[PDB]
Formats: structure tokens, C-alpha cells, sequence
């Protein structure tokens, strides 16, 4: 319809995804953090990163772009990582093309703050011709054709829980569970490293480990239990004494040390059911910071801010699957079962893009969606008046 | 050889142009750059073919 | 439609160009023309600039518009290219005086694209084909697709270009070219020259590159069988060599398989990655160097085969020894292997496989070009509705 | 108040038409790679299918001239080694 095209940056806690709305696929995506070197040097890339974490130089650290609220962070460094894409992915001058960004719904507190710097970075610093900033439960929920939806975030950085009510980010509703991708590769880690040979440029190497075997690990060694792993364990024990998988093995090959890993099928639970049951992590957690009450939680404050029971069988039958850790496998079925435990009377509709790409990039194709839509006006496209009437007086 | 007159022999039109273009519903306050249809040396001489022939 | 010799294909690249005006018919064949990527600028008063085939007076600057693979001065690009496309034009034009009143009229144009080029130098290039050349059939094939075509259509595989000062890692999936992690190597054959020259540094470059496309040349794993050998060269000189002559490769390759396998680690749905690593494709003029496919093959086996590691299943036998299951494994890859070619083209049989991203586009441009729908190109009409633009409509 | 959020209602519903046509509309890059190599290979079928016949055309008319009187080079040097145990 219309005669234009635009720039997608997408900054994820972890993947921060950029590419033209022209394609179906991002034009290339990398890690939300880099590396600095010493003069000032700064390090964008996952195969250059990568390449930097082989070299091992002294006085190389990682930082991260992204704080735990979903938001910019080091602001210099943002100018520095955008810099790179328009430069090195993008190919082109940020003068040229329209840019739209996103963020991750949040309760409101640093709106203002934050467009503020967005204000600076786009317009005082790279005078981009146009700004658009939308949010990603938002986008994701009408890029599945849904006006309302219960958007679940199994993502890294914890676990974000967004009832979207007619259209609505219900900011009083909306959660952030501490708990997500990077706890479990956290936990991962930790467990596995008593079959790893020994058991800050340290962390750089942290870094390294998690974007690679760790990966690799989760991928296909982690699985969800159907039902809640003690439970079914039980039961098991109880139809023995009236087959039990759970004494399967599972084998993984420790690449970096060409050694076979193996794991019961009870071991890969444990770790799944850390996101459900993470008072059995520690004595500093609640039964209630387990997905299912979370959401629980949520649906019920969402229920709060405006006739409960229509609330509950809307939510309830437009509930998205996503983020990448909802691609562990059984992960689906046991948010389902979760669900229907703590509404059994609710019939449940829940969704799920099968193909793994889709998922992995869906926040971005999200972006992709409303970036993409011929009425021009529906944003609240921004620009160097609005900068200017922030900061006159 | 004029190359110029062999390219008005050959295979016989609105043209385009990249440049700075102002949205609107009404006109907003930005602009962008993109192919709008537009407002309406060279290499000289000819390559000697039979030198960048595989012979 | 279309006339067999009507049909353009021009391949470009960091050294030379091929270019293929017109089709076998019958059969496909090997590119006959092959034209050095430069072109020379004369700085005039004030900084104007001219374009000519040679230095004119010996004023002009050697310019060379592709440096990597990446166009890196776009105007000088199209000047290059349009010098090219007229120089076919005359050609033909002089060979035969009614060319215009059949091959010289409707020329289809196939480019292949290098995956480097930026959205906006794609747009541009397509302007000077329908505003300079005004040519009205354009396709600008990703090389990596045509790639896909040759190795008879293969849905998940991978593309491993050998240039002379670049690699470039190309995964395909779905047929489709996975963007984001598609990358490149600033390494390629030139690296072997400089490994040569480190290696024997009394010898002339001229020596050691005319060696490397020497066939006492060769990546090892009946010149094999002899501790030394000779090779004429480019004076008519003999060339005496001892075992140097298999050596100053593996730097190459396991800069290639570095990336290889930090490329494919990164496919998500790893059913589909189990296929791809079954079907690997390499290209490029240095691997037609004899056993070079082989040694990168083996570089990647080694490498990544997930087996039961040695030792291990040893102890499995061990045990056993006192049939054992076959120790199977979440990951991948567990099968690696090299795609199977088309053996229905003895030209390029004869010739060898190295410049069969060429075939590739040669087959699926008649494919294109005998299909009743325009499905896939860009016509003048559609140049009319969008634009340079209208490439995104068409872009495979 | 009301009508407020009526229009928000259907700022978003057209948002989502808007959405929902693209998706029957759209057809991706990688519509474009797939049908062609759907293409492609019918192309393959016919050119290979007229590849083979060039070939049979070829041994056919070198089998008629032999009776006037891969394989086309295999007894080349089949009958060359034969002839060269009987140059021996
Ligand atoms: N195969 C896999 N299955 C499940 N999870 C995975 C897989 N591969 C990677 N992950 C996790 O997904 C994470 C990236 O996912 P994602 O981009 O959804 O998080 P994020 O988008 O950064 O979080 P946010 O959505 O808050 O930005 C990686 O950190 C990794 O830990």
C-alpha cells in the first residue's frame, strides 16, 4: 500500500534482532551485550564476540544492554550498538529510514525516562527521521489475531505474564517473575559442572559457555514432566506396586571435553519443575512465585482492575504460548495442566506457533507485524518536536 | 560503436529517484528518503571481447 | 518466449566476471567470457570523474569495484557493468548485422547476487538496469539459491563459497537462506598463497601461485606417490618440488569449519538441521583443487560427528567383551556428508564442479524463462508499479 | 468515556483486519525460494528427461554406423587394453 519500508530493532534481554520490514527474516540478530576493549573499542557481533572470547585478551568484560526491567541500559553503549547495525548490518545511514523499537510491557514508572533518552539517542544523536516505540505482549497478541490474550513469556531474564484485556496492557496486572532462561542456565551450570573436569574475564568466558554447550544443553536435555514430577513420581512407585520412565537415561555429549554426559529423565523434570516449584530451589522462594500461581496471580489482579468470571473465560481462552524457553519440550501440556488446576471449571484455548523459528523471533516479527500496517497514522510516530517539547523549559 | 545508441536498439516507462519524502494523512512534521517516482561521465569507449575469451 | 541466446547470465566476483550471453539449447555449458572486475577513473578538473577500459594517458586510477565479495563503490559497479553489456551488445552487433532483429531484441538478465550487497545497493543496481540499460527482465538471484538448484534442488544443506580473500558460510533450510546467520571469513585461496610464500619464501609469488593451480598441487588425506615432482611454468621453466607441494591448506579449512559449525549450532529446529548437515555443498574456483572437498569434509566429520567418543565405546566393547546398543544421542549431527551431483551434464562433468553455482543459475534460468508466468522476475511494468522496490515483491 | 474506549475497540480491531489480510496476502521470501525450486525440479525432470534422450540418440547412431560397417569411452579402453594385451 504505502511507498516505504523501516528499520526493526528489536533489544532483548538477550537477542537484540534488527532487520528491514521488507523480509520475513531478520536481517541478522546478536547478542544483547558486548564487548569493550582497551583505546575505547567496542565489540557487536555473535562471531566476532565470539571471536573476541578465543582471543582471551586481559581487560576484555562483557556488559549487558539490557537491565532486568527489559530496559536500555548502558544508553552510550546503545548509540554504540545501533551505530554498529546501521554501519555494518544495516548498511545504511539512520538519517534515511524510519525506525521503529520496542519494549516489553512494564507498570508505567519509566515511560517518561526513558523516551526521554530515546529522545536523545534517536534524535539529538542519530536524527533519525522518525520514532516509533510499541510493546511486545501488545504486538504479539495481534500479530495471532487476538484482541485480548493472556500473553505467557516463557523467555530468558525471567518470566513475563501479560493480560492484554480488549486491547489492553493491563500494566496493574502485568508481571515479572524473576525466574526464566538465565536462572536455568544458572542451574544447568551447576549441575552439571560435578561431571565437568574442575568440578571478569571469568565471566567472559561465562558468557562464551552460555552461548554455546549450555545452549546446546537446553535445547534437547531439558524436558517438562506432564504432571508435577513429585506427584507422578508417587504415582509411579504406586502403579509398580500394583512401566516407570523415569529411570531413563538420556545422553549428551560435553563437546569441549568429548565426554558423554548422562541424565536420568526425573533429572531433566527437575529442572523444568524449578519454574513451577521454586521453593524447592531455596528457602528465599514462595510456592507462589511457581508459574502457576503467578499466573494465577495475575489473572486475578487482572480480574481486579475491571466482572471476574467473564475475565477469567476470556484470559482462559486466549492464552499464548511463547518466548523461547516454551520451546522445551512438554512445556506446553504442563502450563495447560497448570491452568486447569487452578480453573477447573474453565474450558482452556491456548496457542502455539509449532515452528521453533517462529517462536524464537516472534517478539521481533511482532514488530514486524505493526511496523507493516498501511494506515501510517494509527502510531504515535515521534519526532524532533517532540524532543524539542520535552526539553523546552 | 556508439554503446549508448546500441542500448536504444536494444530490447525495443516511468523513472524513479531516491530522495526525501514528507508523510501525510494532514502533511506530518518528518520526512524520509525513498524511490519516488521522479520529476517528469560514462565508460567511454567498448571492451575488446576475443581477449576475455576462454580460447 | 524466450530466445535461448537471448539469455543473459552474468556472474560476478572479486577477481573476475563471468558472463554468459546466450544458452547451449540442447545442453548447458561452461561460461566463455571471463572479464577482470576493474575499471579505470580519470580525476578531472575539479574532482570530475571519468570511466575507461584502460588508463587513459596514464591518468586514470585502477579501480576495482568489488573488493570481498562487497561492492564497494557502487557507481564505479554499474559502470563496470555497463561496460560489459555494451560490449556484448557491440560484439554481437558486429558478428551479425540483423542481431537486432532477433537476439539483440528481448535479453533476459540474470545476475547473481554476492549475499553482501546491501538492501539499498540492490535497489540502486536494479535502477541502472531498467534506467541505464534499460533492460526489461530482471532476476537477482542469490548465488547461494542457485547454488541449491545444481546439487538436483536440495531443501536443507549448506553452501560453503571459497573466494580469494573471503569465505562465506551459507545455511539453507526450507530452501530458504537463513539471513541472520549466514556469514563470511576474511580468509580464502590468497591465504594459501601467503601460507606457500611463508613456507618457501625464496620462491617468486609467480612460482607458488601458478604451483597452487598447478596439479602437483594438492590437499592429501599418482603425484601422491612420488616424494617429488615438477611443474612447467609460466616462463617454460621446469619447477622442481618436494612434499611441499600438499601443504599450506588447513589453515584455510579450519578457519572454515570454525564458522561452519558455529553456523549450524544456531538452527532451530534440529530435525531439519540433522538434514542439513547430510548435505553439504562446496564451491568456488580454489576447491577445485583435487581432494580439497574431501579434507574439508573430513575437517567437519572430525569436528563434529557427535559418536560416542572413543574411548567410551571401546569400554562399551570392553564391557561387552566379558552386543551392545547402539549409544544413541540428543544431539546432532550424527550422519555428515557431502550432497550427491547431477550427473546429467557431462560439460560441466568434463569441466569439473567448481563454477557449478553457474549451472545452477543456468537450470533454473530455463526453468524461469520457458514457464508461461513472470512469477519470479521483474518486468518493466512491475519497475513501473514499485520501483526499485518491486525486487522485494520478486525476492526469493 | 464511552465512546473512548469504542474507539480505542476499533483501532485495534482494524489493526488486527489490517493484520489478518496480510497474512492471506503476504506470500515471504521464502514462498518465492520454495515455489521455485518446486519449479525447478519439473524443469530438471523435462531438461534431464531430453538430456537422456540426446544420449540414446547419440549411441543409436553410433550403433547404426557400426552395423554399416560413459560406456563410449569405457570400451574405448576396453578394446584399447584389450588391443594393447594384443600389441604386447
Ligand atoms: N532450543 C531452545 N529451547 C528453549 N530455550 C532456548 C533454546 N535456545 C535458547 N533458549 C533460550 O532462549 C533465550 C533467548 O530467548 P528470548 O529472546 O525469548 O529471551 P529474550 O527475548 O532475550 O527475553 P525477552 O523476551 O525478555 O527479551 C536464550 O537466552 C536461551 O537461554
Amino acid at each position: 500500500t504505502l511507498n516505504r519500508k523501516c528499520v526493526v530493532i528489536h533489544n532483548g534481554s538477550h537477542r537484540t534482532v534488527a532487520g528491514f520490514s521488507n523480509v520475513e527474516l531478520p536481517q541478522c540478530i546478536i547478542p544483547s551485550s558486548y564487548i569493550k576493549r582497551t583505546e575505547a573499542e567496542f565489540i557487536f557481533g555473535t562471531y566476532n564476540m565470539i571471536d573476541a572470547a578465543a582471543e582471551k585478551r586481559n581487560g576484555d568484560e562483557v556488559y549487558t544492554l539490557v537491565d532486568s526491567q527489559g530496559l536500555p541500559y548502558n544508553w552510550d553503549a546503545l548509540e554504540m550498538q545501533w551505530r554498529y547495525l546501521y554501519d555494518t548490518q544495516l548498511k545504511v545511514s539512520p538519517e534515511e529510514l524510519p525506525l521503529v523499537i520496542t519494549m516489553p510491557a512494564t507498570n508505567g514508572k519509566p515511560d517518561m525516562a526513558i523516551l526521554e533518552r530515546y529522545y536523545e539517542l534517536a534524535f539529538d544523536k542519530l536524527n533519525v527521521p522518525v520514532f516509533q516505540i510499541v510493546i511486545e505482549p501488545l504486538a504479539i497478541a495481534l500479530s495471532m489475531g487476538k484482541s485480548s490474550a493472556f500473553v505467557i513469556d516463557i523467555g530468558a531474564s525471567g518470566c513475563n505474564v501479560t493480560p492484554i484485556i480488549d486491547g489492553i496492557v493491563v500494566k496493574n496486572a502485568v508481571v515479572r517473575s524473576k525466574f526464566g532462561g538465565d536462572f536455568l542456565d544458572f542451574q544447568v551450570h551447576e549441575r552439571l559442572a560435578p561431571l565437568i573436569k574442575e568440578e571478569q574475564k571469568r565471566s567472559t568466558d561465562v558468557w562464551y559457555e552460555a552461548s554455546t554447550w549450555i545452549q546446546q544443553f537446553k535445547s534437547t536435555m531439558l524436558q517438562v514432566s506432564e504432571k508435577d514430577l513429585f506427584e507422578l513420581e508417587r504415582y509411579y512407585k504406586e502403579q509398580a506396586d500394583i512401566n516407570n520412565p523415569l529411570v531413563q537415561k538420556k545422553n549428551f555429549l560435553f563437546k569441549p571435553l568429548n565426554k558423554t554426559l548422562t541424565l536420568d529423565l526425573k533429572e531433566c523434570y527437575q529442572f523444568a519443575e524449578y519454574l513451577f516449584k521454586p521453593q524447592l530451589i531455596s528457602d528465599k522462594f514462595s510456592p507462589e512465585d511457581g508459574l502457576g500461581p503467578l499466573m494465577a496471580k495475575s489473572v486475578k489482579k487482572a480480574g481486579a482492575s475491571i466482572s471476574p468470571e467473564q475475565v477469567y473465560s476470556l484470559l482462559l481462552t486466549n492464552v499464548i504460548i511463547t518466548g523461547s524457553t516454551s520451546l522445551i519440550e512438554g512445556m506446553e501440556q504442563r502450563i495447560i495442566k497448570e491452568l486447569s488446576i487452578r480453573f477447573p471449571q474453565y474450558k482452556l484455548t491456548t496457542f502455539a506457533n509449532q515452528v521453533m523459528m517462529d517462536r524464537k523471533i516472534q517478539g521481533w516479527l511482532g514488530a514486524l507485524t505493526m511496523a507493516n500496517l498501511p494506515s501510517w497514522s494509527l502510531g504515535k510516530w515521534y519526532s524532533k518536536e517532540d524532543y524539542e517539547t520535552l526539553k523546552r523549559d | 560503436m556508439d554503446p549508448q545508441t546500441l542500448i536504444t536498439k536494444a530490447n525495443k516507462k516511468e523513472s524513479w529517484r531516491y530522495d526525501w519524502y514528507q508523510p501525510s494523512k494532514e502533511k506530518y512534521p518528518f520526512r524520509y528518503k525513498t524511490w519516488l517516482r521522479n520529476q517528469e561521465e560514462s565508460c567511454e569507449d567498448i571492451l575488446d571481447l576475443k581477449e576475455f575469451d576462454r580460447r | 518466449p524466450f530466445r535461448q541466446d537471448s539469455i543473459l547470465i552474468i556472474y560476478p566476483r572479486s577477481q573476475t566476471t563471468l558472463v554468459q550471453f546466450g544458452l547451449n539449447e540442447e545442453t548447458f555449458t561452461v561460461p566463455e567470457l571471463e572479464i577482470p572486475t576493474q575499471i579505470y577513473r580519470t580525476t578531472r578538473q575539479d574532482g570530475s570523474y571519468t570511466y575507461h577500459s584502460t588508463n587513459k594517458d596514464n591518468k586514470a586510477e585502477l579501480i576495482k569495484p568489488i573488493q570481498n565479495g562487497e561492492i564497494i563503490d557502487i557507481s564505479a559497479f554499474t559502470q563496470f557493468l555497463r561496460l560489459i553489456f555494451v560490449s556484448i551488445l557491440s560484439d554481437r552487433a558486429n558478428k551479425n548485422q540483423d542481431a537486432f532483429e532477433a537476439e539483440l531484441s528481448n535479453i533476459p538478465l540474470l545476475l547473481i547476487t554476492h549475499h553482501s550487497w546491501s538492501q539499498s545497493d540492490l535497489e540502486i543496481i536494479t535502477q541502472y538496469v531498467f534506467e541505464s540499460l534499460e533492460i526489461n527482465n530482471l532476476i537477482q538471484l542469490p548465488a547461494s539459491l542457485a547454488a541449491t538448484y545444481s546439487m538436483i534442488s536440495l531443501q536443507n544443506c549448506c553452501i560453503i563459497d571459497v573466494g580469494t580473500h573471503h569465505t562465506d558460510i551459507i545455511p539453507i533450510v526450507d530452501y530458504a537462506q537463513l539471513d541472520h546467520l549466514v556469514s563470511s571469513i576474511p580468509m580464502g585461496g590468497q591465504s594459501i598463497n601467503d601460507s606457500l610464500k611463508k613456507l618457501l619464501p625464496q620462491w617468486d609469488d609467480d612460482q607458488i601461485e601458478s604451483l597452487k593451480k598447478s596439479p602437483i598441487f594438492e590437499v592429501l588425506s599418482k603425484n601422491s606417490d612420488l616424494e617429488f615432482n615438477t611443474f612447467w611454468d609460466e616462463k617454460g621453466n621446469e619447477i622442481k618440488v618436494g612434499k611441499q607441494r600438499f601443504q599450506g591448506c588447513n589453515n584455510l579449512i579450519k578457519n572454515i569449519s570454525n564458522r561452519v559449525g558455529l553456523t549450524l549450532d544456531n538452527i532451530d529446529d534440529i530435525n531439519k538441521a540433522k538434514a542439513v548437515w547430510e548435505n553439504i555443498i562446496i564451491v568456488g574456483g580454489t576447491t577445485s583443487i583435487s581432494g580439497f572437498k574431501e579434507a574439508l569434509l573430513g575437517q567437519l566429520l572430525k569436528d563434529h560427528l557427535i559418536i560416542e567418543p572413543e574411548e567410551e565405546k571401546s569400554k562399551r566393547e570392553e564391557e561387552a567383551k566379558s552386543f551392545v546398543p547402539t549409544i544413541e544421542y540428543v544431539q546432532c549431527p550424527t550422519v555428515i556428508k557431502l550432497a550427491k551431483y547431477p550427473d546429467y551434464f557431462p560439460e560441466w562433468k568434463k569441466s569439473g564442479y567448481s563454477e557449478i553455482i553457474f549451472l545452477g543459475a543456468q537450470i533454473v534460468s530455463k526453468q524461469i524463462f520457458t514457464h508461461p508466468k513472470d512469477t519470479f522476475y521483474i518486468t518493466r511494468e512491475k519497475y513501473n508499479m514499485k520501483g526499485p522496490a518491486a525486487l522485494w515483491d520478486v525476492q526469493f | 468515556r464511552k465512546k473512548e474506549r469504542n474507539l480505542h475497540l476499533q483501532k485495534i480491531n482494524s489493526i488486527i483486519d489490517f493484520i489478518k489480510e496480510r497474512q492471506s496476502e503476504q506470500w515471504s521470501r521464502q514462498e518465492r525460494c520454495f515455489q521455485f525450486g518446486r519449479l525447478g525440479a519439473s524443469l530438471h525432470n523435462q531438461m534431464e528427461k531430453d538430456e537422456q534422450k540426446r544420449i540414446e540418440r547419440t549411441a543409436k547412431q553410433r550403433l547404426a554406423a557400426l552395423k554399416s560397417n560413459l560406456l563410449d569411452q569405457t570400451k574405448d579402453t576396453r578394446i584399447t587394453q584389450l588391443l594393447r594385451q594384443t600389441n604386447s
